[PDB]
C-alpha cells in the first residue's frame, strides 16, 4: 500500500470526520418564480481566453523538459509557435474584449 | 496629444514607455530574445567561449570494422 | 519478457533450466551497483575494446544479437571480472571507501571526490588504469578533477586534492 | 579523399527537365546563385501589391476615413514584400531543384563544390546540430519551396543530405589535383 | 435447386429487421408519451 | 507502432518489423513486376504479430494448457516454498539454492 | 472495450434526446474522449509516443472546438432566451 | 522431476492492483449514463466532470501520467469550467429539456446491438486482451542499452513534438488562433 494511496485515504477521512461531527453532535432543526436577467459577456470571455491560453501553455511544457535535445532547431519551432499565439493575444488586447474601460 | 507611431516613431516610443509601460517593455523584452540570438553566439566564438559537445544519450558504437581481438576466451575461464 | 515497463505486476516467474552444455559456461559478475559504478571507469579502461566488440557483433546481427554473440558476450564478462579481482587485490580499502560513499550518496559521483581521488591514485599506481571522460570542454578543468563541486551536499575539504595522473 | 559512400540517405527522385543540383540548398546559396533577373522579377512582384491597391482606390474609391488608406497601404506593402521575396527565392531555388533551366548554376555548384574538396572542407559545411537533428532538418526543408503558396520554409542548417550522389565532385577535384601537380613537375 | 421457403424466411428477416429499425425511429420521434411498447 | 519513437525516448519496439516490411516492398515490388509484393506477405504478418500478438497468445495458451495438464499428473512430495525460493542464488544460502534446484 | 462502451454512451446521447441541445455538445465531448481513450491505450500496447502525441492534439482541438461551440451558443441565446427546442 | 517453472509473489517493487482498473471502468460508465439521463444540464456537466476524472485516473494508473494530468488541467480545469460558466448563467427550465425517454427505448436497444457488434470486431487484440481458467499472463524483463538515459513520456513527446512533427504544432496554433478570434467576434460588441 503506497504512501500516495494512503495519503488520499487519510485526507478524505479528515473530511468525513468533520462532516460526521457536525452531522451528529451539532443541533439540527429544519427551519427552511424567479426573474431572468441578461448576463455579462465578460465572463464567457474570461473563460474563453483562459482556456485557449491554458492550452497553449500545456503545449510548451514538453519543450521545457526537452531543451537539451531540441537545441537550436526545436527552439525555432517553439518560437514560431509562441509568435503565432502572441498575435492572437494582441488581438485580444487590442479589441478590448476584457473590457479595459 | 497621444502620438501616432508612423508619424513620429521616436516620440511614440517615448510616450509608450511612460504611458503604457507594461505593454511597451513587454515588446522590448520579447525583442531581446532574437537580438541575443544574433549577437551573443557570434561574440562567444570571438572570445573563445566554445560550446560543449553533446553528452551521449545512446551507446557510442564505434565506426569501421571490428578490431579482431584475442583475449579472455573460454580457455581463460577458470 | 518484454522491455515494457510493468505497472500491475504481482508475481515473478523464474526458470530453473540451465544453459545447454553446448554453450561454454562463464561465471557471472558478483558485484552490486555501487562497487561496479566505482569500478566503471577502470572497466572502461581495460575492457573498452571487448565492450565495443560485443556491441559491434550485435549490430552486425540485427534481431539475432543475443544468440549470435554469446562468445563475445563471455569475453566482456571475463575482462570486467579481471578488473574487479585486480582492484580487490591491490586497492580494496580505497575501493570500499568509494562505493560505500557512493551507496550513501544516491550513487552520485560528485558527492565522493575525496574517496574517488584516493582510489584513482591507488588504481593508477597498481594497475596503471586512468579515468578518462571523452569530449570534456577544453577551456575548463575536467569536472571530476575540480577542487570544488557546486552540487555536492558536503563542501569538500581544501586539503583533499584531485589526483592528476603523472603529477 | 572520397568517403566511399557518396549517397548515404534514401532521397526522393523527381522527374524534372534539368539536372538536380541540391534538393535542400542552404539559404545563402539560394541568394548567391540568384540571377539579376530574379531581383528584377522579385521587386516588380513586390510593387504589384500596393500598386494594385492604389489602382483600386483611384478607380473605385473606398470612401475610407482620413487615415485609413495609409494603414491599408502599409499592410499591402508588407504583403507585397513578403510575396515578392518568396517569388524571388522560388525563382532561384527552382534551378537548384532542376525544375527550371539551370546551366549557369550547374557550372557554379561544380566550381564551388570541387574547390571545397581540394581545400579539405566538408561539401556543405559544419553543423552545430546533432546528426539526427540534421536528418530532421533535411527532411523538413527538402523541396519545401514548392509549398511556398501555403507555408514558407528555409534551410538554415548545414546538413549533408541534399539528394545528389557526391562522387562527381570528388572525381573533378582529383582530376585537377593531378593537373596542378603535372604543371608543378614541368617547371 | 434451392429451398424457396427457407430462403424467403431469410429475406423477410433482413428487410423486416430494417423495417423494425425504421419502426424504432418513428417511436423515438413520437411527440406524445406513448411508451416503449409503441 | 510504426513511428520509430517509443515511450522511454528510444525507438518503438515494432519499428524493425515496419522497416523490414517497407524494405521488402520497395525492393521486390515494381511496375515491371507487380507480383513481387507477394514476397512481403510473411513480413507483413510479422509486423501485425508484433503489434497485436494474436499468434503468440494462441501458442502460449495452447502450451500452458498442456503444461498445467502434465503438472497435475506428477506428484510434488516437497515443492519449494516461497521463502526458499526467495533465497535462490544468495551469498550464504547454499542449502536453499540446492533444495530449489533439486541438486 | 471500456472505450467502446463510452462511445456508445455518447452515441446514445443523440438517440435519447429530442429537446436538450446542451446535451448534444456533451455527447460530442464524450465521443471525443472515448476515441482519445482508445488511441491512448493502443499506443501503450504498441509502445508508440506518436499515439500519445495524437491524443494531445485531439485534446487541444476538442478544447478549441468547445470554445467555438459555446461561443456560437451564446450568440444564439442572446437573440432567443432559450436553449430549448419546442418539440 | 523438479519444477523448472517457479511462480511467487513480489514483495517490494510490487506494482498496483489491476482490480482498481475495474472500479474505475464501472465508475466511468455509471457517470456516463448519468450524464445523458440527468434532468438538469448543470448536473449533467457535473457527471461529465466525474467521467473525465475517472478516465484521467485510469490513465495515471497505467503509467500515462502526463496525458492523464493534462486531462485534469485542461478538460476539468478549463473546458468544463467554461461549460459550467455558461450553463449556470443562462435561463433554464428543466421541464423544457425533458423528453419521454421511454419512446426511445427500442431504438436505444437496437442502436446498441448494431453499433457494438460492428465496432467490437474492429478492436485489435491488444485492447481486448483482458476483457471477457486458461488466463494469459504478460511477462516483462529488463534491458540495459535501452535504459541508458530513459525519458519520461513528457520528454519523449517533447523530443519529437517541435522538430519531427512540428507541422502538427503549426496547424494546432492556427486552430487556436481561429478559435480565439472567432469566439470574440461573434460574442462582443465592437
Ligand atoms: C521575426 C524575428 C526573427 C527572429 C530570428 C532572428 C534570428 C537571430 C539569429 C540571426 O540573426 O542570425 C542567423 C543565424 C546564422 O547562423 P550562422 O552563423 O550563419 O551558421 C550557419 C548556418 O546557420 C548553419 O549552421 P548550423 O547548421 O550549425 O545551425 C543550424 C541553425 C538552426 O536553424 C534552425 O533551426 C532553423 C530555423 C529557421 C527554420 C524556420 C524558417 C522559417 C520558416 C517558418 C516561418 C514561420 C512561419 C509562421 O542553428 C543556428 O543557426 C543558430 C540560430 C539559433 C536558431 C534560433 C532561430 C529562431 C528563429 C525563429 C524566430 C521566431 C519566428 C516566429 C515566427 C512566428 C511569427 C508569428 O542563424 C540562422 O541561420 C537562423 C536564421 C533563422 C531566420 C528565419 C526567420 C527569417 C526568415
Ligand atoms: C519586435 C519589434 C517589432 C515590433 C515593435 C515595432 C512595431 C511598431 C509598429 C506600431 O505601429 O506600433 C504602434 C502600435 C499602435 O500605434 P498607432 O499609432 O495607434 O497605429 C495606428 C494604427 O494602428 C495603424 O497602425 P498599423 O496597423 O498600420 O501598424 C501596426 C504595425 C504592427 O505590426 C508590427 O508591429 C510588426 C511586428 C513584427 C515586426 O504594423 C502593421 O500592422 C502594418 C504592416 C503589417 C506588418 C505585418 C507583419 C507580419 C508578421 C507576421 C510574421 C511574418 C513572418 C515573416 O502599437 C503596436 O505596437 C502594434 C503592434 C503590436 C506590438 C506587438 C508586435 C509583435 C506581436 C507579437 C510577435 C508576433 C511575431
Ligand atoms: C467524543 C465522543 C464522546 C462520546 C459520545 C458523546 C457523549 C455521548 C452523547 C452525548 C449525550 C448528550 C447529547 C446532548 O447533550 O445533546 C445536546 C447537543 C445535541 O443536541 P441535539 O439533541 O438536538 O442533537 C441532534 C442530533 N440529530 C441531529 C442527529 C438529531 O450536543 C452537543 O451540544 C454537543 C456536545 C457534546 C459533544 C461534545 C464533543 C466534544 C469533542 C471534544 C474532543
Ligand atoms: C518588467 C520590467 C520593466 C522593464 C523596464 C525597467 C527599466 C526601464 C528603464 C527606463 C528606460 C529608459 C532608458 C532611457 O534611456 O531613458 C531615455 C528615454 C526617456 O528619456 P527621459 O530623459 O528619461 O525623459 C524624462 C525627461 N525628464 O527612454 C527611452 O527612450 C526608452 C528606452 C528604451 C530602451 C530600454 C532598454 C532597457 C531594457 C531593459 C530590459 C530588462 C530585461 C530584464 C527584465
Ligand atoms: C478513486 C480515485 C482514483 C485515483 C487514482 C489513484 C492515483 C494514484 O494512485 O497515483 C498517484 C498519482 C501519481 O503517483 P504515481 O507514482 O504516478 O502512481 C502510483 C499509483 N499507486 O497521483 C495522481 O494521479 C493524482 C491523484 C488525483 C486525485 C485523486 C483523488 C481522488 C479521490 C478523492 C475523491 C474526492 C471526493
Amino acid at each position: 500500500m503506497s504512501a500516495m494511496s494512503i495519503y488520499i485515504i487519510f485526507v478524505s477521512i479528515i473530511a468525513i470526520l468533520f462532516l460526521a461531527i457536525d452531522l451528529i453532535f451539532a443541533p439540527h432543526n429544519p427551519y427552511k418564480s424567479q426573474s431572468r436577467s441578461p448576463f455579462n459577456i465578460s465572463f464567457f470571455i474570461y473563460g474563453l481566453v483562459f482556456l485557449l491560453l491554458d492550452l497553449e501553455i500545456l503545449l510548451l511544457y514538453p519543450f521545457a523538459v526537452s531543451e537539451y535535445v531540441n537545441s537550436a532547431y526545436g527552439l525555432a519551432a517553439a518560437l514560431i509557435f509562441i509568435g503565432i499565439i502572441t498575435i492572437g493575444f494582441v488581438y485580444e488586447l487590442g479589441h478590448d474584449a476584457l473590457k479595459v474601460h | 496629444t497621444t502620438p501616432r507611431f508612423w508619424s513620429t516613431p521616436l516620440k511614440y516610443c517615448r510616450w509608450a514607455a511612460r504611458e503604457r509601460p507594461a505593454l511597451f517593455f513587454s515588446v522590448v523584452i520579447g525583442a531581446l530574445g532574437p537580438v541575443t540570438l544574433a549577437t551573443v553566439p557570434p561574440l562567444r566564438r570571438l572570445i573563445g567561449d566554445v560550446d560543449a559537445a553533446p553528452i551521449p544519450l545512446t551507446y557510442p558504437i564505434p565506426p569501421g570494422p571490428r578490431k579482431q581481438l584475442k583475449g579472455y576466451d573460454d580457455d581463460t575461464e577458470d | 519478457m518484454a522491455t515494457r515497463k510493468p505497472a500491475f505486476n504481482q508475481h515473478v516467474l523464474l526458470d530453473t533450466t540451465p544453459l545447454p552444455d553446448s554453450i561454454p559456461k562463464v561465471k557471472e559478475i558478483g558485484a552490486s551497483s555501487a562497487p561496479l559504478l566505482s569500478a566503471s571507469f577502470f572497466i572502461g579502461a581495460r575492457c573498452k575494446d571487448y565492450n565495443d566488440d560485443y556491441m559491434q557483433c550485435k549490430n552486425e546481427n540485427p534481431g539475432r544479437g543475443e544468440f549470435e554473440c554469446l562468445k563475445e558476450g563471455r569475453r566482456v564478462t571475463r575482462c570486467a571480472r579481471s578488473v574487479l579481482k585486480d582492484i580487490n587485490t591491490h586497492c580494496l580499502e580505497q575501493f570500499r571507501a568509494h562505493w560505500q560513499c557512493l551507496d550513501n550518496n544516491n550513487q552520485q559521483l560528485w558527492q565522493c571526490r575525496p574517496a574517488e581521488w584516493k582510489l584513482n591514485k591507488c588504481v593508477y599506481e597498481n594497475l596503471k588504469l586512468e579515468k578518462v571522460i571523452p569530449d570534456q570542454p577544453k577551456n575548463s578543468t575536467p569536472v571530476h578533477l575540480r577542487q570544488r563541486q557546486i552540487f555536492a551536499h558536503h563542501a569538500i575539504p581544501p586539503w583533499e586534492r584531485p589526483f592528476i595522473p603523472g603529477q | 579523399n572520397t568517403p566511399t559512400q557518396t549517397y548515404q540517405f534514401p532521397s526522393k527522385t523527381v522527374k524534372t527537365d534539368y539536372p538536380l543540383i541540391d534538393n535542400d540548398p542552404h539559404f545563402t546559396r539560394v541568394i548567391r546563385y540568384a540571377r539579376p533577373s530574379d531581383y528584377a522579377h522579385g521587386l516588380a512582384a513586390a510593387a504589384a501589391g500596393p500598386a494594385a491597391l492604389w489602382l483600386m482606390e483611384r478607380i473605385s474609391p473606398s470612401q475610407v476615413g482620413r487615415g485609413g488608406f495609409a494603414k491599408a497601404m502599409r499592410l499591402a506593402g508588407f504583403i507585397g514584400l513578403a510575396g515578392g521575396f518568396l517569388y524571388f527565392y522560388q525563382r532561384s531555388i527552382l534551378r537548384f531543384y532542376g525544375m527550371s533551366e539551370n546551366a549557369r548554376e550547374v557550372e557554379m555548384d561544380m566550381r564551388e563544390m570541387t574547390d571545397r574538396v581540394k581545400a579539405g572542407l566538408p561539401l556543405y559545411g559544419e553543423s552545430r546540430l546533432s546528426p539526427a537533428m540534421q536528418g530532421v532538418a533535411a527532411r523538413q526543408s527538402r523541396y519545401s519551396a514548392l509549398f511556398f503558396g501555403v507555408m514558407p520554409w528555409f534551410n538554415f542548417v548545414n546538413h549533408n543530405q541534399h539528394g545528389v550522389d557526391t562522387a562527381k565532385y570528388y572525381q573533378q577535384a582529383e582530376r585537377e589535383l593531378e593537373a596542378e601537380r603535372l604543371a608543378r613537375e614541368q617547371a | 435447386p434451392k429451398d424457396a421457403v427457407h430462403l424467403g424466411l431469410k429475406g423477410a428477416a433482413v428487410v423486416g429487421g430494417i423495417g423494425l429499425l425504421f419502426a424504432a425511429v418513428r417511436t423515438s420521434l413520437a411527440r406524445k408519451n406513448v411508451g416503449p411498447w409503441a | 507502432m510504426a513511428s520509430g519513437y517509443g515511450l522511454n525516448g528510444g525507438p518503438s519496439r515494432c519499428f524493425p518489423f515496419w522497416q523490414e516490411l517497407l524494405a521488402c516492398y520497395v525492393t521486390n515490388s515494381s511496375e515491371d513486376n507487380p507480383d513481387g509484393k507477394n514476397k512481403c506477405i510473411p513480413v507483413m504478418e510479422d509486423y501485425y504479430e508484433c503489434l497485436h500478438h494474436r499468434k503468440e497468445a494462441a501458442r502460449v495458451r495452447a502450451l500452458q494448457a498442456a503444461y498445467r495438464e502434465a503438472e497435475a499428473k506428477k506428484l510434488q512430495e516437497n515443492p519449494p516454498t516461497a521463502g526458499q525460493i526467495r533465497n535462490l542464488g544468495l551469498l550464504n544460502k547454499e542449502e536453499d539454492t540446492k533444495k530449489v534446484h533439486c541438486a | 472495450n471500456i472505450t467502446l462502451i463510452l462511445f456508445l454512451i455518447g452515441i446514445l446521447g443523440f438517440v435519447l434526446n429530442r429537446k436538450n441541445i446542451i446535451l448534444m455538445l456533451i455527447s460530442i465531448e464524450i465521443m471525443l474522449l472515448s476515441i482519445t481513450f482508445l488511441i491512448l491505450l493502443s499506443s501503450l500496447n504498441m509502445d508508440d509516443i506518436i499515439g500519445q502525441t495524437y491524443a494531445i492534439y485531439i485534446i487541444v482541438v476538442a478544447g478549441a472546438e468547445s470554445a467555438i461551440g459555446l461561443g456560437i451558443l451564446v450568440a444564439f441565446y442572446r437573440l432567443r432566451g432559450s436553449i430549448a427546442i419546442e418539440y | 522431476s523438479q519444477i523448472s517453472l517457479l511462480l511467487l509473489k513480489e514483495i517490494y517493487t510490487n506494482g498496483s492492483t489491476h482490480i482498481m482498473l475495474d472500479i474505475l471502468s464501472v465508475l466511468a460508465v455509471i457517470s456516463g449514463i448519468c450524464v445523458i439521463i440527468s434532468k438538469n444540464p448543470i448536473v449533467s456537466v457535473l457527471h461529465l466532470i466525474g467521467l473525465f476524472a475517472y478516465v484521467s485516473f485510469y490513465l495515471i494508473l497505467i503509467g500515462l501520467n502526463f496525458v492523464g494530468l493534462s486531462y485534469l488541467i485542461v478538460y476539468i480545469g478549463a473546458v468544463s469550467i467554461l461549460f459550467l460558466f455558461i450553463l449556470m448563467l443562462i435561463n433554464i427550465r428543466t421541464s423544457e429539456l425533458q423528453s419521454n425517454t421511454s419512446n426511445s427505448i427500442p431504438l436505444t436497444i437496437l442502436v446498441g446491438i448494431i453499433i457494438s457488434s460492428f465496432l467490437f470486431k474492429m478492436l485489435p487484440y491488444g485492447v481486448i486482451i483482458s476483457n471477457q481458467k486458461n488466463d494469459l499472463f504478460f511477462i516483462t524483463s529488463k534491458i540495459w542499452d535501452g535504459a541508458l538515459a530513459e525519458n519520461n513520456h513528457i520528454s519523449s513527446i517533447g523530443n519529437i513534438m517541435y522538430t519531427n512533427y512540428n507541422v502538427w504544432l503549426i496547424l494546432a496554433s492556427f486552430i487556436l488562433l481561429l478559435a480565439m478570434v472567432g469566439a470574440i467576434v461573434i460574442t462582443i460588441k465592437p
